């Protein structure tokens, strides 16, 4: 949207990434519409669905997060330098994920979805929200991917090749995936 | 210069957060420093021998600046970033190509990933904004290593090649932080 | 899941701040929570029996962020809120009219005067800012009354009908915020 | 204003309501005119006069407050949930009224006017001061006014009737109020 | 009025940050004051003689508001003041001359120097704002002076005259802050 | 610069004062060129060179600076109401010189030029860094000469005449001064 109603009551989300298995949609930015919502105008919210027996690939967010289910039963993991984190999320159950954690999560075999309700605390673009994904998907490939051969061989040793494959994949319907586990 | 100790007085590099015979780099945080936290900046220095690489990485809310004070340096820097686009199609991941020298200044973003190879024996300055209690987390090397912290079963599931091929090629590289620049 | 409690863990809602046969509402401040004071968030969750209403009201600081996760709830809203304009004739008192459903956000500001109605047993999310000791005052209802607060002899001076008038009205209703949707 | 001259000296606040009875205007905010005065661009300043033997009418403000008695002998209620608070104002008295309370306040008896200063702190809509009137007057009703019948009863559960007559007037040159007492 | 005290009360002022047969100022900081802290403004009340004067002056992080209350006051300010300019030679030092009066408001910019002199005796309201420890410092007079803090030898250096000609004129003026109008 | 690449790479310095015996260079403000870097838009970066046997001209900041030596031997003063602080600065050696105080540093004796890194942090006029020097130069006079033999005579009870001369002169190219001592 743009320019309409400044009001305080919204609903469409934009769709960033999109498939059937789930989805991930964007509130606008508060300010847009109105010159009356200025204060969080550096503040995204954001809902993420999913279907059960799936995994939320690895990324990480530059903003920091707060994330809600509004409907489901989770297990969330943050990933550091000296181990992971690891707690299963449920209804109520909201959590402070801090800028720059590498995340991912899934929904466990209870039979349905789950919905998050994901808050977003914004300061390098304040308002403005972007999650880096550590791999390959159709049509946005993986952020080391963005170096050369020269600069990430020097980076790992092992050849552009070996490198490459293991690194550089195409998951077809893939931010959002499916298991057998 | 005088004697009397008290009133504001001063503050140096002690130890290196990292060093490795490739490097060093030496870092105040307002969180060790008593009037650093009072402007939100983390001091850094750093050494790089004329031969080392910054290991492919980001601040978590830490935008750098970075001024080449001896040397030349190539830095290298990816990104995607300008979401006042409806959709993500839209915006694309580039990569920031560029070499500095001696009064070259580059920002560095709270989330961005980048690496500086060493074309001198070039050290650099650089002051970390909205410093309070930032990660240098890595993507690449032994150390600091957020990727070998994802599981086996989550790997084969986020990248082509499973516990394999994943969990051996991050084992390879046995140095750190700073490593061979060994172009090729 | 697991066990290793310590690093950063959760938190969830234990009590409403106001529980009536109505409904209920539980409320979790940076006052009360570790993690939250950081960010400057309220958190909230309430439960409206598919009948109840919100006694007219506003958040002395907080601008509310609500989500409708469960049923359909109709929003009543008002304000006067524009100066930018050279006198007060010019702006004006309008009323903010609507309804919500499953997927629905209303935001809330800091000295606005709302209430929302049951219609259904409606699950309500909200997300509280600026909220850092924030007051929930009350223009109807028994409990949480200001008005009430205003003396007899400020009363008369303040409304016409006096003591009598203003003073006994604010005391027929010995509810307290949800309260009977009674619909007529 | 607007587009005039870039100083730091101002002369004109804007009367929002008015009548013989007492006054109370607006200073300009700070950045109007200058791209020199960004900081304080959320912080406007009042000016509130009366005569002796007035009540200014219950309201609350979104903002902050800072009042200054610039000349006169003050008065000051702040209302709750759990009671009222009384302090008597003089010159100097300067208190601390923060966003949202409920306030009132008088001139009395000894002989002369009251000027108040009064600095706000704002935040909803940075510099932008809003005060919400309890009651009726003239040309701006109530707030509780607002909203309808339908959602009027159901609070107090007294009719649309009772209700009214009690809550809607048209207190005539009122907002600033005179007394026998 | 009452007597239950306790529920954040009240504040004025006690004593003068400055004291001379010529004038006085009061001064509340939120570093005194509880209330205060929380708004980072500064509160002061000053009185000056039908005749005093502000010698030079500027206040380091703090622009004051102030609005003459009683008299009628002249304005002296000195600024340089809007690097959005390609070099310096473009902006230029101006002089704020301005005098005011019962209604005048009056701000001063966190660096810029300026003095009052009195054309009533005249009393001046200033709100202080960012000021979390502002510090007064005087460029003329006996106290407060920074000048005369600047040695011998930078002197020289620092104007025509050297050790004798600057030392010596700042020992002049035996006064303080406040001074002779003295008008010539 | 202006409207050009969006970058987070920058490589010209503008020069506000320029003599041969030192410079003073100002890194644009971060966010012009781009529409990312509007963090730091309050936060500019300077440089300062100067030659062997120099004395920088006392002025005060009404901003908040952060002082690297970029190669250099250092002496700094910063001089208050009772006293003159006094530290030797060397490499690395960095110091916090906080808005508004009047200070002046040199380079001794050790052969070469000091190339000092300053950090400003803004806040008057967020980004916009400004030093006011205490004495005259050729295009650029001081400030106490601003106001008049009036306003001045007045202040040190000295004539305009005896005050002038000790005030103002031409220092010639000078902002940066050379000395025998």
């Amino acid at each position: 949207a743009q320019n309409n109603p400044y009001l305080f009551r919204s609903n469409k989300f934009l769709t960033l990434f999109k498939n059937q298995h789930g989805s991930l949609r964007l509130l606008q930015r508060f300010n847009e519409d109105t010159e009356k919502l200025e204060n969080l105008r550096d503040y995204r919210v954001l809902e993420y669905c999913s279907k059960p027996n799936t995994l939320l690939l690895p990324h990480h967010s530059d903003s920091d997060l707060l994330v809600l289910v509004l409907e489901g039963q989770a297990i969330l993991v943050l990933v550091n330098p000296d181990g992971r984190d690891t707690y299963k999320l449920d209804q109520g159950d909201a959590i402070k994920i801090q800028a720059g954690t590498p995340f991912y999560l899934i929904n466990p075999d209870n039979n349905q979805n789950l919905r998050i309700l994901k808050f977003a605390i914004t300061f390098r673009r304040p308002g403005t929200v972007e999650d880096f994904f550590l791999s390959s998907t159709k049509r946005l490939p993986s952020y080391l991917s963005a170096f050369s051969k020269n600069f990430l061989e020097a980076s790992y040793d092992s050849p552009y090749d070996e490198i490459e494959q293991t690194l550089l994949q195409e998951e077809q319907e893939g931010v959002i995936v499916k298991m057998p586990k | 210069t005088l004697s009397s100790q008290d009133k504001p007085f001063n503050l140096r590099s002690r130890d290196p957060i990292y060093s490795n015979n490739y490097g060093k780099l030496y870092e105040i945080t307002p969180e060790k420093n008593s009037q650093l936290r009072d402007l939100d900046i983390l001091l850094n220095c750093l050494q790089m021998n004329e031969g080392a690489l910054f290991v492919p990485h980001y601040n978590s809310r830490a935008t750098v600046i970075l001024v080449a004070n001896e040397g030349r340096a190539e830095v290298e820097l990816v990104g995607l970033e300008q979401q006042q686009q409806q959709g993500l199609e839209s915006m694309q991941l580039r990569r920031y190509a560029a070499t500095l020298s001696e009064g070259d200044i580059i920002v560095i973003p709270s989330s961005f990933p980048v690496a500086l190879k060493a074309a001198s024996d070039l050290n650099m300055v650089g002051i970390g904004v909205n410093a309070e209690n930032n990660e240098r987390n890595f993507l690449a090397g032994h150390k600091e290593n957020v990727i070998r912290q994802i599981p086996r079963q989550v790997s084969d599931l986020t990248f082509p090649g499973s516990g394999e091929e994943v969990e051996e090629l991050l084992e390879n590289q046995k140095e750190s932080y700073f490593v061979d620049g060994q172009p090729r």
